[PDB]
């Protein structure tokens, strides 16, 4: 069901390995699709379904967009450090935006950081910036001032975002849509019961530990679901248990890939 | 597609 | 606040079976700044063909990276991801548990 559209953008004084001067990558539905540094100078795909769908025309304004928004990071890293009375260092300056398409209602947001701490966000519902402090108070008097900003924001994220969103599913549909089925092991260690679910797709999952059909909230030790290299995700689940009730405990998983809840035992 | 201002 | 260590978590693509060729995964998030290293290491030492992902990063800024690396566990060999951050003292392992 829902969808998103999200661009991250990561400028650094002093880059590391790993880590470029700048960055940009585009996500859909959580998944990176697109993505420009200032060491290759080019946006690129990294998903086969983005690059059979949009033409050389695509790559070349975004190419050249994010070759100019280089430069305005530059600038905002330089900008920030005198705002806040920094000697030359190792900083970040960071922003998100992006849009949610969810049952008929549409969400947006636009929002930059700067050494990991909030700086400035668009306020949508008032065509207004909220400012962090009084150096990001100077931003939100330029860009309000301005008297186009907002403005322009919000038509981005309420349209273009939105239409740019629906565009991606529909080239992704195949990929963003498709359900794979959790494999699902379970171990256990001196007793320590761990159910895993290897190589689900979407996403959501419910991983329950059951003593005789009995759910076991207040026991059960849950990981951050974390995606796999293929797109697919990984969850686990533990119980601390007496060693021998083993025959008691199953392992529960619901997922929509699943028409009924799976139960897994050691 | 990726509005983007100085500060 | 300055600085956010990164937590991290350590599995394999699929159900571990020794001899049979797999994919490890060093999933690695929350940390800021996001200058990080981040390396799979096979009884120690340092794995062919690591490819590391483009980092994400969440409302609260922090980032995420996931590396990985094909590899044919065995029962014997020791897997681990090793993490250096500045927001830790020393870099941390974090070992793969086989669970075959």
């Amino acid at each position: 069901e829902p969808h998103s559209l999200r661009y991250f953008y990561t400028a650094v004084s002093d880059p590391s390995p790993g880590v470029p001067q700048f960055v940009t990558v585009g996500s859909v539905d959580g998944e990176v699709f697109v993505r420009y540094d200032s060491e290759t100078r080019k946006m690129e795909p990294r998903v086969d379904w983005i690059v059979a769908n949009v033409d050389q025309q695509y790559w070349d304004r975004e190419t050249e967009t994010s070759r100019g928004n280089e430069q305005i990071f530059r600038v905002n890293l330089d900008t920030a450090r005198e705002r806040y009375n920094q000697s030359r260092g190792s900083h970040t300056w960071q922003c998100m935006h992006g849009c949610d398409l969810e049952d008929g209602s549409i969400r947006g947001f636009q929002q930059c950081g700067y050494d990991g701490k909030d700086f400035i966000a668009l306020d949508k519902d008032t065509l207004t910036y909220t400012a962090a402090d009084a150096a990001a108070q100077i931003t939100k008097r330029k860009w309000e001032q301005e008297g186009t900003v907002a403005e322009q924001w919000k038509n981005y994220l309420e349209n273009t975002c939105i239409e740019w969103l629906r565009k991606y599913v529909s080239y992704g549909k195949d990929v963003l849509e498709r359900r794979e089925r959790p494999k699902v092991r379970v171990s256990g260690m001196e007793l320590t019961l761990s159910c895993r679910a290897h190589g689900f797709y979407p996403p959501p999952i419910s991983i329950s530990w059951l003593k005789d059909g009995v759910v076991q909230e207040q026991e059960t030790k849950r990981g951050s679901t974390v995606p796999n290299s293929d797109g697919t995700y990984h969850a686990w689940a533990t119980i601390d248990v007496l060693p021998g009730n083993r025959d008691k405990y199953q392992c529960r998983v619901e997922h929509a890939s699943l028409p009924q809840p799976g139960l897994f035992s050691w | 597609m990726v509005l983007i201002r100085m500060i | 606040q300055a600085k956010a260590a990164p937590k991290v978590q350590v599995y394999s693509r699929h159900p571990a079976t020794a001899g049979t060729e797999n994919i490890l995964n060093c999933y690695v998030e929350g940390f800021h700044p996001p200058k990080i290293d981040i390396a799979l290491l096979k009884n120690g030492e340092p794995m062919k063909d690591v490819k590391y992902n483009d980092m994400s990063f969440g409302d609260d800024w922090t980032f995420q990276r996931l590396v990985y690396a094909p590899f044919t566990p065995t029962k014997s060999d020791v897997y681990t991801c090793r993490v250096d951050h500045e927001a830790f003292t020393e870099p941390q392992s974090f070992r793969w548990e086989p669970d075959f």
